[PDB]
């Protein structure tokens, strides 16, 4: 035979155990559970740090190229700026190095021209040469009036 | 009264005690010694349980740790040296003034009164959380629903009835074979012999333990299904 | 007769054995092939080889405790 | 006499428990080479391993049933 | 002698379910396997099974009735 | 011996069912497995698979009627 | 001892009877596999089909006839 | 145990006819299904299958013949 | 005891021959598949069948000799 | 009687050794055609080798405890 | 009674011949099998099927010894 | 019954060749079929065939050690 | 008991043999646990840890996006102020040619100017001397020439 | 036809007319002082000239078409030749005279036994002499029934089978007779011990597989003896020739299996 | 005894249901074996015949190949001599033309060598006639005479 | 029943039926069968000749054919070699007969050499008409020439 009261009390023995093993183990599962299963949370951190990392990335590669266009909005403009400055001195003076001149040369030309038009000893020189070429070999026989021999260079 | 099962079963009722309260003394990530043992075996066996059914894994799991971590005590009990030689006397060491020579350390399984305890706890369990989210329908023999379902309805609920009645029994049996085979090695050569059968013995404890969780569990997923 | 209780106790312990054994063979046969067929179905197979083994030990359990209740 | 009742709870609990066990062990391996073989219809043969395996537990347990009249 | 009639009932029982006890596990595993090989063949098979299994449950209640008979 | 017939009885039924408790069950396994394996050929596999369990339910009843004539 | 010759028929046919009943079941389970895997080759499968159920069932003819003698 | 030759004459028959019935059984089973997949050979093996029928068949056969030896001495 | 050395030669032919019977049977079959899957293979597999199968007749013929001495 | 033990104690361990023997050897054949078909597994399959064969093993040991308890 | 050492060595050859018929029966099946799926391999497999089939054989011949002593 | 001795020593040898006479067979046939479908894990698997006819060797020794005992 | 007391110690010391063994691959299967919850704890540090210094990692980023900035404007600042000296040599080097192309061309005029007067006071001596000069001799007989032509026939 | 199955006809006498077993092992005609003829002699002889008639007829007047008794004698022949050929293509010729032999005497033996007359008639339930205080001995008794004729031919196989495998091979026959190392001198013995078995076994086979069908065919006359014994004695008929064909496969083949 | 009357009864049965059941198909098998029996040594006859026919053609095409080549040798001699004397007629009637062709080519360099030799003698007598008229001229014939004539138109 | 006696008598009986039997069936019937075989390889063999012995004809037909047209080839050819030396030859002597003609050709124009041996027939008789006999009047007044008429050159 079996007897009850001892079935009795170890069915009660088994309840007191289950229940100090799982009081005892409830503290081990809450443990074991933020160790292992709370790395979802972790996972999506990772994402949340890839993103951060092209996020601020964007904006340094954003601003990488404003300061490229920055700079050659500068370049441009001092280029234009050196376009006008250089412009503005190849006009003024430039006429005055090559139209100026192109008279004033022409200037001089008149002054030394009428100079040596008023060389009436150069006019006096000539046309006495021409005696004995082609035309009276003697020296002279006429006495060289100069009536009309003296009226030359009309210029 | 009581017996001397009784104070085996208090032992292992001590060590396992005292071996959670080491455990939970210091909890703290990266476990290592007897608490990362006992870690390790809980998971384990979560995730055993939760190979059937995943739904209950996590509310009768206690129940479940709690036979496993006694049975399996229970019958290493008895393959330890002193077990079935300490005698308490009310041939027999204790041939002058005979009492048969009464073992002291009986290992808490090879009984019939501590075994039948967790066949009938186990037999409410079923009963009770299989009729929690089934109604009339946890234990219904179905009569004549597909052409007489009842026939088959009804010898299946007397295998319902007889299956804590075989797993306690097949506990029993299994550690006083285990015991009486041990006791009868060491009569036949008392060194060298049983060698085979000490080893035999512990590994068969310790799988008849583990199956008794998973049959239960086995039987509450085909109860809740 | 005499003595008959003895070979009662005898051959309700041996004849529970004779079935269960091959019943259990056959389970662990199958389930081993099973797993090897598709390694990946061993966590929902050993899980139903097991329950079945109990199914088929409890019969030959049946015996032994017949036989400790004829034996003893 | 004086002890064929103990033979007659024997017999039964023996010989009543050798085609069940054999029975269960064939269920449970087709059973579980089914489950090999596809997973997916696991639902669709656990039932019907079960319903067999209640048929032939149905036919030992019966025998253990007649062996314990006998008995008492 | 005079316990014959318990031994009579118990290998009415005992041995009218060693071939049915194999033969339903044997049905009960080839229509499993045949439902795993083949889902959609399960319905008629389910049926031609159930036919087996009833057949041969038949000549393991021919043997229960004895029981009924010499035990009652 | 006042009770030998009804062991014969017994023998008789219980007895002659294993042959015919086995020999079905296989019959039916072969045919829903060859069923399963080739749907169209239901009616040519199922007419044998009642052939063959004819022919062993004829040695099943012939068992049966002759214990029948052991206790009838 | 009278009476024994009950005992000796009902020996007689059911030992004679659980050898071919699995005989004749496994003949033809292999037979309608066989015109399962295909039916081109079907009379030539049956012939020898039935010439092994002749055989076996004519071995339980041997058994039977044996028995009926004790019992005439 | 004025009758008990009558359950050796049973025991004889009975016991001897199970293993050969099962023996023609998977002998009848393995030729067809090896005809059904091979129906090229069937002519051929034919006639191993035939042998060794007949032998299982010769134990049944060592058990009849005992059995009407033990009937008739 | 009357009559035991009949039941004696019963139990060698008798028991003698469930044994060699299937074993003669699994060995001629297999060969027979064995010779269909590869019919090139023929005649030097016979050759371990027939082996096999003297073995096997000489394991029966041992239990003949033993029952034929026991009537001697 | 003055041998009745002496015929229990070796019922007990031949009808205890039937079962398991065949057991045993179920399993290590299939372990095996399974390791052979996949070698990658040895030690994932072996693991449910020897913890299936000791679920065998211990039925044996059963009977052999009680022959142990009988003889002597 | 008397003649019990008659009925001994009967038991002992039939039941000796029982199983190793069987185990000669699957062995020379399996080696045959492997020959036939597989000629290369004989030279070394039959060997394997030898140093077996003996060791089964070294059982049946166990019987034949106390075939011979009962009966010396 | 005065060789009662006897004839249980012939009994525990004869049961106790049964199982593992056919377990051995098994084993061996497994381990073959294995070896001829791959012969590159010829020592992987004869160490377990091997093991498992140590086992079913085990249990027939410890029949052969009970005989021994009882012709003792 | 003294068989008793050998059969237990036997048992223990077969315990023991076994123990050892078995808890060897236990204790490897532990040392692995053990290593992966360290990796998996040790992840998870340094993801916060990554976490907490993003912040210095904005900042770092910011401040090194503004340092670039500045070299690299000074870098175009040095590009214009060599633009700068590029224009203004092309813009001197443009003065050069003006005052050498013109200058010299306006020489060249003059020395064009000085050889056409040249042509002109020659081609004006020989009229003076067609005119007057021829004039000197009709006065002077003007009859040696003819005769002349009439004596060479 | 339809459905007229009446068996009326089956119940004619069903146990009343014929007697109730009436079956022996082996019994003696004499005729002879010194050698006891039996009646199974008588039968191995009434066979033995009939198969030489056969034979004669066959070959009278041998033409190259074959026609008639020619013609199943030539198909009969060449047929157990292919199949002792697809055995052994070498040993064919010279094992044939006796092999054939066996399988038509054996035949025909076993055919004898199922004609009338086989336990009816008895030269020497009441039957004729059986009524008469002296026994009635059966005349023609199947030659395959007595244990003098199966042996007979089972010790001539055994010795063709002997001085065949001693004649190849070499004298050696180390495989069996004993073998120095390993597995194969535990293989011998018992291989040793299956060939003295081999004949044992096919006396037997034959001696049982005849005699059992004969006593089933009395006993089944003895009940219910009109029309429920057709199938049984086409059993009987398929199983004499199956016994017929088997022993002459069994002989070669253990002939072969001793060459190799 | 009533076991003979039923043997023959039942003998008889079995014999009437195998000659209904078994004597057709066996009858069928041996009329197809003696066919394709005689079958063959029909066509093994046929082939010998048919060799000795092959062998007679094989002659008859000898002999035929003997005469085609005989009446072909005689008219390749016919033809060739037949050749032989078409040519030979064919050079001598060759030879006879080119005679004639050298004998009209001689008849006609004779008539032009006669027409040459005239026309030299035509030649020499007109030299010697202008000879004899300029001697003639030189010593009488200068005349008034032969003026008075070509003046007189 | 298992007396030695009538087991040597039947297996003696049986042995004699073995020795009958081969000397009755089992010599002649196998060698009916293997004749037959042998029968059927020698057709085989037969066929096999019959092609070969075709094909061997119709080339022996095709090589006398063959052999045929190259000896009358060789017979035309030194007909027409004879041809070639006989029409060569006969050009030959066409060729010498024709410088035959053309010798007496010139024996002939020598024979007209002779021939103009006619100066007093006409030369003489002519010259007098080529005179002043040609011119009008023909009055030869001392006009004439009494040795320049057999002058000529």
């Amino acid at each position: 035979g079996i007897n009850p009261t001892l079935f009795i009390a170890q069915l009660i023995n088994f309840l007191l155990l289950i229940f100090i093993l799982r009081a005892l183990l409830y503290r081990p599962v809450m443990n074991l559970l933020n160790e292992r299963t709370r790395r979802i949370e972790e996972s999506v951190r990772d994402a949340e740090k890839v993103r951060e990392q092209l996020a601020n990335a964007r904006r340094d590669y954003e601003a990488e190229i404003a300061r490229a266009r920055q700079e050659a909005a500068k370049i441009v403009a001092q280029a234009q700026e050196r376009a006008k400055q250089q412009e503005a001195e190849i006009i003024a003076q430039a006429r005055r190095e090559a139209e100026r001149l192109k008279e004033e040369a022409r200037a001089q030309a008149e002054q030394e021209r009428i100079r040596m038009l008023s060389e009436a000893k150069s006019q006096i020189a000539d046309l006495v040469t021409l005696t004995a070429s082609r035309v009276l070999g003697a020296e002279l026989q006429a006495r060289g009036h100069d009536a009309l021999i003296a009226e030359s260079l009309a210029a | 009264p009581i017996t001397n099962s009784f104070v085996v079963a208090i032992i292992i009722d001590i060590f396992v005690i005292a071996l959670a309260v080491a455990a939970t003394r210091n909890l703290q990530m990266v476990p290592r010694g007897l608490q990362n043992v006992m870690e390790f075996i809980l998971e384990s066996l979560y995730n055993l349980f939760r190979n059937i059914n995943a739904k209950y894994v996590a509310t009768a799991f206690p129940l479940v740790a709690t036979i496993f971590l006694f049975v399996l005590f229970g019958n290493w009990f008895g393959l330890l040296p002193g077990v079935g030689s300490i005698g308490v006397c009310h041939h027999d060491t204790c041939a002058a003034q005979g009492k048969k020579l009464v073992p002291l350390f009986r290992a808490p399984a090879a009984d019939l009164n501590f075994t039948f305890a967790i066949a009938v706890i186990s037999f409410v369990f079923i009963e009770y959380w299989g009729f929690r989210a089934l109604g009339p329908g946890y234990l219904k023999k179905f009569f004549n629903t597909n052409g007489i379902m009842s026939f088959v309805g009804i010898i299946e609920f007397i295998s319902e009835l007889v299956k804590p009645f075989a797993l306690a029994f097949r506990l029993f049996g299994n550690i006083f074979a285990g015991e009486v085979l041990l006791v009868v090695m060491a009569f036949l050569v008392p060194l060298l012999l049983p060698l085979p059968f000490y080893g035999f013995e512990v590994f068969v404890g310790f799988i008849q333990a583990l199956i008794f969780a998973l049959l239960t569990y086995a039987f509450l997923n085909i109860a809740v299904t | 007769m005499e003595g008959l209780n003895l070979v009662a106790t005898a051959l309700a312990v041996g004849l529970g054995a004779i079935g269960p054994g091959v019943g259990i063979g056959i389970i662990v046969s199958g389930a081993v092939q099973a797993i090897g067929r598709n390694p990946e179905i061993e966590n929902r197979v050993v899980t139903y080889m097991f329950i079945g083994i109990a199914f088929t030990e409890a019969l030959a359990i049946f015996g032994l405790v017949i036989a400790f209740l004829i034996g003893f």
